[PDB]
């Protein structure tokens, strides 16, 4: 009934895809020791 | 699902607990379940404090707020406030934790299993908010309970080991209170003191005899009034002054709690008798006076005549006169000359600080105590870096007096907002316009214009 | 004529979950890049070579202390294009030299233009008057005056605000110490507009909510409103009588009331922007000459004005060596201004 | 409504979660590895804890020229032994 | 820059013998210094008497010299005034006065060495910041 | 109709041009007293020894101040938190030297303004209104208590209360930053969100309602004449406003219920200013902003400065210079 790939789909993923990658990068930083 | 949606009850989910107003049985459960939460926290937090407690560190260096309450009552501590036995702290924690399961059990039962309303089930436990006789009777029972509670503190002080007395000769110790103050001129004279500097209203109580005798008076008063309110019903003048409804009664209590929270804020901030500095750290006034004492001692040891040292402003560098003549510490701490503490009073004469005692009678334990309190002033950051806002990281410290005073100001403030919210709503609901203005009966349309 | 331009126009203006429009060709890349640059920079990029500061989660900063910092003072007002003569196409050097700051500020400027074109574009399609776009001129005037004009009057981008929480706090304190910005009547007007705007926001909302008509039976009054109803949902007449008798004066025209709510904060922000334009040239309201002449000659004359200048003097001397490392200030202990004891 | 499938429809559909139970952790782990391999340091030019200063120096490697700024940073980076 | 054995090498006594601490000793010294000393000595100053700091140059001119491990360990057992003339255990924390300074009751000899080591290494790291006060914050 | 019932009916009458009411019976005399003392003191009061060090600060117009530098100066640090009414002074000249007027103004003002809040409740009850306008006023009122009463209590002196003047306010703010790092306190940050947000939503609501006014006038007249006081029908199209703002963002980020929209307008600034007031009130007991001074350390142990450390440098400059003759000992503990 509904399409899958719309403008809203692109807008959602340009934000959500880097967010998750950044959250993993920042999670790893909590174990860096000087 | 009796009254468990917005259509049946009229209250949306975010005001869902308002659906309980006329469901005394579920309302009983909510109250009992919640008291279990209070008793749970008391039990659990004590155990957490105990597990994290090192007896060689001062309590106030360890983030403790509950163990200091227990130690003040005389359990676990000896001379100087040194911890001699942590088992009482353990007992207090365990018993509160175990009791919360009993309360949680009853709360959950009444909330979801028992009768939703109690009026059909029992007329003794049933009540109607508008029944002025039943409401004052329930009030009377709880006054008798509170009165017994105040008498338990007297029993501990007079018969079961006593209380920790920061003022006791020889550095502070547990002491049995044998002659509590009963003179009503003393006890009620505290109530008529100004709340301003040098007076301090009831926050100024500074000896355990007054503390204990005040609780004797409070115990009798609560028991008597409790019997009074069981046997009587509100008088005609009282009937006309109040709103008689559940929300109204809530709003009055919210006002009362807000007032008590503000008083407790000032108590922990200024009083060092029922909040001994050995357990809670110095007061703000105390640490500021202690700095002046520390440098007076240092400089006098180097050969300064501190009585005659003129500071840059022309006022004494170490000592000056208060606006009424008393000899007091100089510098910015001139504002704190109302401070009284056991480490300072041996230097006090009839005219205030006595220069001969300062020159000759300062004992090493006083220098120790002043350096300790000066370096544990109640200043520190939200992430618990101790000291002035410009200090570097190193010292993990925020005084218990700051934690207890800030938390209870915030709570008291919101409880005042709650009083205004619910008192204003109670009034509007009683009169019938808490849902808005009737279009066909808009009161302003029947009033003469202003101009 | 239904050429490709008109077909493109059709697709851009489709009623979808996120409207696009012609303005969206400018708005969306520039907004996304400015936001992505700030998140990239605050997560991974240092300020060590431009400021002597750590400024990223990677280095151990937290949400309050991360920033994308301004470039080094030696860059002047360089555009700092990735392909320009400073970075020379080297992405890593570009980051180390402060290229992300101009990247964010410039894409942000064009993003803001794009947002305001979007307000015009949508307003014209729906058929409303474009007052929302007009009100948005005030955030744009602030952004352009603080982030672009102010550093362009100064020696370099370095003295622009850096993009971070604590870095902005440093910017507030720099403006007190060096510009005496609290004394500036253009700032004062901006304060009045912001605080008066918040005041109007609170009072209008509370007044509506407490003069509601009973249009339903539930104790939650929110349900008793229908977006297409013709009637006012609250009593303007009762509201007017309440404030007339509480305060002396009240609104009586609802169109004036809501124009005024537009007017007050928008005007305030515009006033503050003019003052910052003056600070670009150091054209400060720093002193009252009459106060200084008296205080120079009369060492017993003291006001809160002279007290605050002493604080500004402390700020300048104690923060300048670290805050301006390219100047190489060496201030021996003996020259630092300090009161007694502290 | 504007025609796209409702969000509540999508995020309660098994197929959404079949796909995203993989794509979400995969991205998280890529981000973690970007830091844990040390790649982030070298892409952006950010100092490691042991490379802010040389062992005995206490001066910042501050950039002071506009058009030789690139060489200045490279020179500062050499001097880390 | 790194915390190297060179940094961690400090005078053991006045005769010029050195001792090299481990990183674990240094970090233990830091934690114990914070536990027992920093309330008055944060950053190498002395809040209750700012005339005396913990700079090595100041410790060198104490009597007896305190710019080495043995001198500092002795100070924490039996502290004296700067000229050595008087014993100040009654007002300064020490092993001799662990009854009245209870935090000293659970310090062992090994701990005193680690605290001492922290005090001698920190100036090699921080330079003027150590003992310099707010001017160098 | 006895004389007490007559007086009560006049006091509570909804026909007075300005409502009096029982709160107004306390409000009117206390606000008059504070206002008259303030005006006289601002024009003509002699210098006041705010910090107790016999170093009087000039606050009034006749003693060399303009509108921007003038103030009613807080009472002396030597008084601390003692009550200092006129009758505790040996003379008016003593009372003026020691900052007597400050105490009289703020005590009467705080009483009057609390009664102003009660009066807002009281009139809503007489007119058949809902009662919570006074809850919104509690936010600015709590703030006045914070800087005039609570902060003096915690610091132990009314000499650290906010001065009653424009430059005096700035002095208070700067010293507050030095002593509590208020910028780094989340309650001040929530307060900034409250008033930045409140100003934003103010301009938002004003612009959207204005954008959707229903054409009722010609171009040569003010559109404000298109609304008539007391008219039954709404004057703008909220559906058109929602249709615009929903497309500006997305549909579900926009209000179409005027009641919940106006509730949001009330709540956002009021809640934010409550936090601001609680920030001042809890920093009165020295629970200060986040301290990240020297939080970032390199492998060797060198301090790596952050923007937080640059803020600390500015705070230090404020600290060492404020009240330059008032400190004899190294720590400014209150
Ligand atoms: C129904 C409402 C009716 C209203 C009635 C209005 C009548 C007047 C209201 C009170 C005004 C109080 C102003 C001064 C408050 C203050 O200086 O309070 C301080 C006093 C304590 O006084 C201090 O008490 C001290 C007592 O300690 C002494 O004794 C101790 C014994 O251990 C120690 O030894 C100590 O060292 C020694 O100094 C000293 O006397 C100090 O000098 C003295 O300042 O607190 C106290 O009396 C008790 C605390 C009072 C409450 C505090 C006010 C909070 C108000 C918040 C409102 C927010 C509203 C928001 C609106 C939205
Ligand atoms: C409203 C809504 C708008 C919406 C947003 C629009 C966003 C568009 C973005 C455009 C950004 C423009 C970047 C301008 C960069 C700049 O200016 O860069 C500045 C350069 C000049 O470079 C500077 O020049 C200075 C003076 O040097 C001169 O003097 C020196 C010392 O004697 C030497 O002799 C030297 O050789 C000589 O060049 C210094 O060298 C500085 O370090 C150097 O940065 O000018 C130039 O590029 C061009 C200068 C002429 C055009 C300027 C007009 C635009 C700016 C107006 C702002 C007025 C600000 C004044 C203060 C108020
Ligand atoms: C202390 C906090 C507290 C307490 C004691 C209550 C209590 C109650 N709420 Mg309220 N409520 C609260 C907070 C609280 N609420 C909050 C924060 C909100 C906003 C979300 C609400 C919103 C709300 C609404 C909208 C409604 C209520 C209702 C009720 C009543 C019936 C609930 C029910 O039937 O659920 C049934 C739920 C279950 C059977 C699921 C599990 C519930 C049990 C009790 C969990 C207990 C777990 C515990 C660990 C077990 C310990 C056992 C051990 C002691 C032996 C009950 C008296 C209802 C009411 O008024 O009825 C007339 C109702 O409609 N509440
Ligand atoms: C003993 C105290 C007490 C009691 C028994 C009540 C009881 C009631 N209140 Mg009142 N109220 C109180 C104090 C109290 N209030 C205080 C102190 C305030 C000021 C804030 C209010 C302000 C208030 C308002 C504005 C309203 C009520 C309403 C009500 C009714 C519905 C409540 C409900 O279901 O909430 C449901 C509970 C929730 C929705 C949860 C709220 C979540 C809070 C905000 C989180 C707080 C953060 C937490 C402390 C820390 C963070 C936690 C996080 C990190 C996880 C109920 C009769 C409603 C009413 O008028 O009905 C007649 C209503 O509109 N109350
Ligand atoms: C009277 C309340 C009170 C007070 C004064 C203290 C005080 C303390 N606690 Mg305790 N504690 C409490 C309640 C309290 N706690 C409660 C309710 C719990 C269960 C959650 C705990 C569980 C607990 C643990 C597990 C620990 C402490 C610790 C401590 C110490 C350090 C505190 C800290 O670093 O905070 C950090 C500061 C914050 C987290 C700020 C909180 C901000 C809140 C969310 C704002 C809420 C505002 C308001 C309520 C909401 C209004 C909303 C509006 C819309 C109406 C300090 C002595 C520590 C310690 O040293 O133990 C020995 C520790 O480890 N506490
Ligand atoms: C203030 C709290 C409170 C109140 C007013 C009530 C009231 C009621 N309960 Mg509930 N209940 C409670 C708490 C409460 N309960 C708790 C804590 C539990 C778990 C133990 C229960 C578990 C419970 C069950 C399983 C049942 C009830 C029932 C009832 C109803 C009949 C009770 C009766 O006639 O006993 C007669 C009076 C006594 C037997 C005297 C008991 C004396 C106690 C046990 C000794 C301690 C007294 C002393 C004051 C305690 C101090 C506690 C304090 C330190 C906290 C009545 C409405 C019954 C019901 O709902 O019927 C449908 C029922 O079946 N309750
Ligand atoms: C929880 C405690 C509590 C509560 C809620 C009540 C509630 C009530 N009492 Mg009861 N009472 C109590 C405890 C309580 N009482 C105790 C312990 C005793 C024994 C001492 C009494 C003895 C008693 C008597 C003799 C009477 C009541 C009456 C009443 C009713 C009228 C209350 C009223 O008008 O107060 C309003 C308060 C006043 C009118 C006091 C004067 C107003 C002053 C100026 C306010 C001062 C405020 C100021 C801020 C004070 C600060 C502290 C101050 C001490 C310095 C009300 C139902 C009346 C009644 O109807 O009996 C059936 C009544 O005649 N009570
Ligand atoms: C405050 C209650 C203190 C605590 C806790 C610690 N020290 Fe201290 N220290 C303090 C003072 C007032 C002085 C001067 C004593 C004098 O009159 O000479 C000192 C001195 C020292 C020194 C000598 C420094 C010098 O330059 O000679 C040292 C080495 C020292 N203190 C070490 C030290 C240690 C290791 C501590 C924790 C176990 C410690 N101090 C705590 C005040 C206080
Ligand atoms: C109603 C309701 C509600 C509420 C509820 C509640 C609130 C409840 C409570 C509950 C509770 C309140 C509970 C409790 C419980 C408890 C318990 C269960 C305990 C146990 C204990 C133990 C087991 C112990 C142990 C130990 C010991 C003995 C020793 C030491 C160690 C230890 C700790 C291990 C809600 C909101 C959800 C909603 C719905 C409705
Ligand atoms: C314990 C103690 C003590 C004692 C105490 C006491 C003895 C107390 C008492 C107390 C009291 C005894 C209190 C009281 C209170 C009261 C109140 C708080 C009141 C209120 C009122 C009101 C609120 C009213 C209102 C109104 C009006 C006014 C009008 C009409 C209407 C109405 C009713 C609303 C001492 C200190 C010695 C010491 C320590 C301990
Ligand atoms: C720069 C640049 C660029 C770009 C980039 C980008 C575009 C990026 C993006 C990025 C991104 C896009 C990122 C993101 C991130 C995110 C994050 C990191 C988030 C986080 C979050 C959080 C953390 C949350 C929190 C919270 C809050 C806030 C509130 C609510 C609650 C909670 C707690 C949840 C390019 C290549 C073009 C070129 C070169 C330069
Ligand atoms: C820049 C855009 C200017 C429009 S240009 C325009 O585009 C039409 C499409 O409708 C063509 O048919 C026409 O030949 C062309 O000149
Ligand atoms: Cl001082």
């Amino acid at each position: 009934s509904y399409p899958i790939f719309t403008v809203r789909w692109v807008a959602v993923h340009t934000l959500a895809v880097p967010t998750i990658f950044f959250l993993g990068a920042i999670a790893a930083m909590q174990f860096i020791q000087r | 699902a009796t009254n468990r949606d917005q259509e049946s009850s009229g209250f949306a989910w975010w005001a869902g607990n308002a659906r309980l107003i006329n469901l005394s049985g579920k309302l009983l459960g909510a109250h009992v379940a919640h008291a279990g939460l209070i008793v749970f926290w008391a039990g659990a937090m004590t155990l957490f404090e105990l597990a994290h407690f090192i007896p060689e560190k001062p309590m106030y260096e360890q983030g403790l707020i509950l163990i200091p309450h227990i130690a003040t009552l005389g359990w676990g501590v000896g001379p100087g406030g040194e911890v001699v036995d942590t088992f009482p702290f353990f007992v207090v924690g365990v018993v509160h934790l175990i009791s919360s399961a009993v309360l949680g059990f009853g709360g959950v039962y009444h909330a979801i299993r028992g009768p939703e309303t109690l009026e059909e089930y029992s007329s003794f436990f049933g009540y109607d908010w508008k029944d002025k006789n039943k409401m004052t009777t329930i009030l009377g029972f709880h006054l008798i309970v509170l009165g017994i509670g105040a008498l338990l503190l007297v029993a501990k002080a007079m018969f079961f080991g006593g209380l920790y007395d920061t003022w006791a000769p020889g550095g502070g110790d547990v002491r049995v209170i044998t002659n509590p103050t009963l003179d009503p001129r003393v006890i009620f004279g505290y109530l008529l003191k100004s709340p301003f500097g040098g007076e301090g209203w009831i926050v100024s109580v500074n000896n355990l005899e007054d503390v204990v005798g005040g609780h004797i008076w409070i115990g009798l008063i609560c028991i008597a009034g409790g019997i009074w309110h069981i046997l009587t019903t509100p008088f005609g003048w009282a009937r006309r002054a109040f709103i008689w409804s559940g929300e109204a009664y809530l709003s009055y209590s919210l006002g009362a709690l807000s007032m008590m929270g503000f008083i407790a804020t000032c108590f922990v901030w200024f009083n060092n008798t029922v909040y001994p500095s050995e357990f809670y750290g110095p007061t703000g006034p105390e640490a500021s006076q202690a700095q002046a004492m520390t440098f007076l001692i240092r400089d006098q040891k180097l050969g300064a005549n501190v009585g005659s040292a003129q500071g840059p402003t022309g006022l004494g560098k170490y000592l000056m006169r208060s606006p009424t003549g008393e000899i007091i510490f100089g510098g910015e701490t001139m504002r704190f000359w109302d401070f009284r503490g056991p480490w300072l009073e041996p230097l006090r004469g009839p005219n205030g600080l006595d220069l001969n005692k300062i020159k000759n009678d300062i004992q090493p334990w006083q220098e120790r105590r002043a350096a300790e309190y000066m370096t544990h002033a109640p200043l520190g950051s939200l992430n618990s870096v101790g000291g002035v806002a410009t200090e570097i990281n190193s010292v993990n410290f925020v005084s218990p007096r700051s934690w207890l005073a800030t938390s209870h100001f915030v709570l008291a403030f919101f409880f005042l907002v709650g009083h205004l919210w619910h008192a204003g709503r109670a009034r509007a609901a009683a009169a019938g316009f808490e849902k808005g203005i009737d279009r066909e009966s808009e009161p302003v349309l029947s009033m003469p214009s202003l101009d | 004529e239904r050429g490709w331009f008109d077909i493109l126009d059709d697709w851009l203006k489709r009623d979808r979950f996120v409207f696009v429009g012609w303005s969206g060709i400018l708005l969306f890349p520039c907004a996304y890049l400015a936001l992505g640059g700030w998140l990239t920079g605050t997560t991974f990029v240092t300020s060590w070579y431009t400021h002597g500061l750590a400024s990223s989660y990677l280095e151990g900063c937290n949400f309050l202390t991360v920033a994308v910092s301004t470039p080094a003072n030696s860059m002047g007002h360089s555009l700092l294009l990735l392909w320009g003569p400073e970075a020379q196409g080297d992405f890593t050097r570009w980051c180390q030299l402060g290229g992300l700051w101009t990247f964010i500020a410039l894409h942000g400027a064009f993003g803001l233009i794009g947002f305001m074109l979007r307000q015009f574009e949508i307003a014209r399609l729906v058929g409303v008057r474009p007052y929302n776009a007009i009100a948005f001129s005030a955030p744009i005037a602030v952004f352009v005056s603080v982030f672009l004009i102010y550093p362009l009057g100064q020696s370099s981008w370095f003295f622009a605000p850096s993009f971070g929480v604590a870095a902005i706090f440093r910017f507030l304190l720099f403006f007190q110490g060096f510009h005496n910005w609290t004394l500036n009547p253009f700032h004062m007007m901006g304060v009045a507009g912001v605080l008066g705007g918040a005041l109007l926001c609170a009072i209008h909302g509370a007044t509506v909510e407490n003069t509601l008509f009973q249009d339903g039976e539930g104790a939650s009054t929110f349900r008793a409103f229908n977006p297409t109803q013709a009637e006012e949902t609250y009593s303007m007449v009762t509201a007017n009588r309440f404030w007339s008798q509480i305060f002396g004066i009240a609104f009586s025209n609802k169109r004036w009331l809501h124009f005024f709510m537009l007017f007050v904060p928008v005007t305030g922000l515009w006033m503050s922007a003019i003052g910052v334009v003056g600070l670009a040239l150091n054209l400060r309201s720093y002193d009252f000459i009459s106060q200084e002449i008296r205080a120079a000659e009369d060492p017993e004359f003291e006001t809160f004005y002279t007290k605050n200048l002493l604080l500004n003097e402390g700020i300048r001397a104690w923060m300048a060596p670290q805050d301006q490392p390219h100047e190489n200030f060496v201030f021996p202990e003996e020259v630092l201004p300090r009161g007694n004891a502290l | 409504t504007t025609g796209e499938r409702p969000f509540s429809d999508i995020i309660t559909s098994v197929r959404y979660w079949v796909i995203h139970s993989i794509t979400i952790p995969a991205l998280f782990i890529a981000g973690w590895l970007f830091v844990s391999t040390g790649l982030a340091y070298d892409v952006f030019g950010t100092p490691r804890p042991d490379s802010y200063y040389a062992q005995e120096q206490r001066s910042i490697p501050l950039v002071t020229d506009r058009f030789e700024a690139k060489q200045q940073v490279e020179t500062f980076l050499e001097q880390l032994k | 820059a790194e915390l190297t054995p060179e940094v961690l090498t400090v005078p053991l006594n006045s005769e010029g013998k050195t001792i090299t601490l481990t990183e674990k000793q240094y970090l233990e010294g830091k934690r114990l210094f914070q536990y027992a000393c920093a309330s008055c000595h944060v950053g190498g100053i002395t809040k209750t008497n700012p005339s005396l700091d913990l700079r090595t140059e100041t410790l060198a001119l104490a009597t007896p010299p305190r710019d080495n491990i043995e001198g500092l360990v002795d100070y924490m057992k039996n502290p004296t005034t700067y000229d050595g003339e008087q014993e100040i255990a009654e007002v300064h924390p020490s092993l001799r006065s662990a009854d009245i300074f209870p935090k000293m009751r659970n310090l062992t000899e090994k701990d005193l060495v680690a605290i001492a080591g922290h005090i001698l290494v920190e100036p090699k790291i921080l330079g003027d910041k150590w003992g310099g006060g707010k001017v160098y914050y | 109709a006895n004389l007490w019932e007559r007086f009560c009916n006049w006091v509570t009458s909804t026909d007075n041009r300005l409502y009096v009411g029982w709160f107004g019976v306390i409000m009117i005399p206390t606000l008059l007293a504070a206002t008259i003392c303030f005006v006289i003191a601002f024009i003509a009061a002699p210098p006041v020894d705010i910090d107790g060090i016999r170093e009087p600060v000039s606050g009034s117009l006749l003693y060399g101040n303009n509108i921007i530098t003038g103030a009613v100066v807080p009472s002396s640090n030597a008084i601390g938190l003692h009550f200092y009414p006129i009758w505790e002074a040996a003379s008016l000249d003593e009372w003026l030297y020691n900052g007597g007027p400050y105490q009289l103004i703020i005590f009467h003002f705080l009483l009057g303004a609390s009664c102003y809040m009660g009066r807002q409740w009281e009139l809503s009850y007489r007119l058949g209104m809902r009662p919570w306008i006074c809850v919104a006023y509690s936010a600015p009122l709590a703030s006045a208590f914070a800087v005039f009463l609570i902060y003096p209590i915690g610091q132990g002196s009314f000499s650290d209360g906010m001065p009653l003047g424009i430059s005096g306010t700035f002095n208070f703010m700067i010293v507050f930053q030095a002593e509590h790092n208020i910028l780094m306190h989340p309650f001040h940050q929530l307060g900034v969100a409250g008033v930045f947000g409140g100003a934003l939503f103010c301009a938002m609501h004003g612009s959207l309602v204005t954008s959707s006014l229903i054409r009722e006038t010609t171009e040569t007249e003010s559109a404000n004449y298109g609304y008539k006081f007391g008219q039954e029908e709404e004057t703008y199209n909220i559906v058109a406003a929602h249709g615009y703002f929903g497309r500006l963002i997305f549909q579900y980020a926009s209000f179409n219920n005027s009641r919940s929209l106006h509730f949001f307008l009330a709540a956002w600034p009021v809640v934010g200013v409550w936090f601001a007031a609680l920030g001042i009130s809890t920093m009165a007991f020295n629970l200060n902003g986040f301290n990240f001074n020297h939080s970032v350390i390199d492998a060797k142990g060198n301090v790596i400065n952050t923007w937080a450390d640059i803020i600390n440098r500015a705070n230090l400059g404020m600290e060492v210079m404020h009240e330059r003759n008032a400190h004899n000992f190294p720590l400014d503990l209150a």
